[PDB]
């Protein structure tokens, strides 16, 4: 079961959402700016996407 | 009737409660998404919001801060859950918005507020993969000023031989807390590395949620407030102990588990920590 997407780093946030939803269709995706601080609960249904100021993926997406 | 979540028992908080110590008069800042002050199983003493578009720290639009707060300090009564330090003076220091995120300056502003308002303990169930000099300076200043600073280690799991502990947990001045389950097994998501200090329960942890609810959450976020609550119990029994002493007491009395890369010093044991003489069980 795929839980990380290192191949999405540097892609657009749009492509990342499409790809993650193909692998995990019930994913709860939240887009956040890279370099913010976030809550540290672990939610297996969630995938945060950290984007740079250009809206490309700046961190390996993972479930949690 | 009230229920005692397994993690409160697991860290031996009831031993302190039976001695008569529950965190009275200890000020704990939950630096997080706010705390729902209308919850009947919480008593919020004060707070402040650093989130520009969410000015009320007593409204928790995310839920996470309220859950963390209930592990620190859910009230001792006939309802809901019991907190680790149910008499602590609980402060909602809102630095994260509804989406669970905040800017570094907001977190730093919250830490500065906590120092200015004489907090005894800070809990930061939060983190990110990079530090900043200003973040490091804020936590170091809090510790130099006498505050016990506790944070979640992070939920990055393993990555070979690399540390995956996040900031501010990764700073030496901060106690970074990893997560175990009820069998004392490390949770698969729990961050690892030589910066991991101690472990606490972080799997299926029941606590308070906004709108007078309860529920079970997982994460190093859930483990951290067991340690922040334990620090408050210790200070309520030993009100002159410094933060240095509180931190050593927790580190020096853990139940050792596996290799320190994965488990740090092991599971905290607040009964043993709050004795004068410390050793591991
Ligand atoms: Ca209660
Ligand atoms: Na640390």
């Amino acid at each position: 079961m795929k839980t990380e997407w290192p191949e999405l780093v540097g892609k657009s946030v749009e492509e990342a959402k499409k790809v993650i939803l193909q692998d995990k269709p019930a994913a709860q995706i939240i887009v956040l700016p890279v370099g913010t601080i976030v809550t540290m609960a672990y939610r297996i249904d969630r995938v945060r996407l950290f984007v740079d100021r250009l809206d490309n993926i700046a961190q390996v997406p993972r479930v949690g | 009737a009230q229920s005692v979540p397994y993690g409160v028992s697991q860290i031996k908080a009831p031993a302190l409660h039976s001695q008569g110590y529950t965190g009275s008069n200890v000020k704990v800042a939950v630096i997080d998404s706010g705390i729902d002050s209308s919850h009947p199983d919480l008593k919020v003493a004060g707070g402040a919001s650093m989130v520009p578009s969410e000015t009320n720290p007593f409204q928790d639009n995310n839920s996470h801060g309220t859950h963390v707060a209930g592990t620190v300090a859910a009230l001792n009564n006939s309802i809901g859950v019991l907190g680790v330090a149910p008499s602590a003076s609980l402060y909602a220091v809102k630095v994260l918005g509804a989406d669970g995120s905040g800017q570094y300056s907001w977190i730093i502003n919250g830490i500065e507020w906590a120092i200015a308002n004489n907090m005894d303990v800070i809990n930061m169930s939060l983190g990110g993969p990079s530090g900043s000099a200003a973040l490091k300076a804020a936590v170091d200043k809090a510790v130099a000023s006498g505050v016990v600073v506790v944070a979640a280690a992070g939920n990055e799991g393993t990555s070979g031989s690399s540390s995956t502990v996040g900031y501010p947990g990764k700073y030496p001045s901060v106690i970074a807390v990893g997560a175990v389950d009820s069998s004392n097994q490390r949770a698969s998501f729990s961050s690892v590395g030589p910066e991991l200090d101690v472990m606490a329960p972080g799997v299926s942890i029941q606590s308070t949620l906004p709108g007078n609810k309860y529920g079970a959450y997982n994460g190093t976020s859930m483990a951290s407030p067991h340690v922040a609550g334990a620090a408050a119990l210790i200070l309520s029994k030993h009100p002159n102990w410094t933060n240095t002493q509180v931190r050593s007491s927790l580190e020096n009395t853990t139940t050792k588990l596996g290799d320190s890369f994965y488990y740090g010093k092991g599971l905290i044991n607040v009964q043993a920590a709050a004795q004068h003489h410390h050793h591991h069980h």
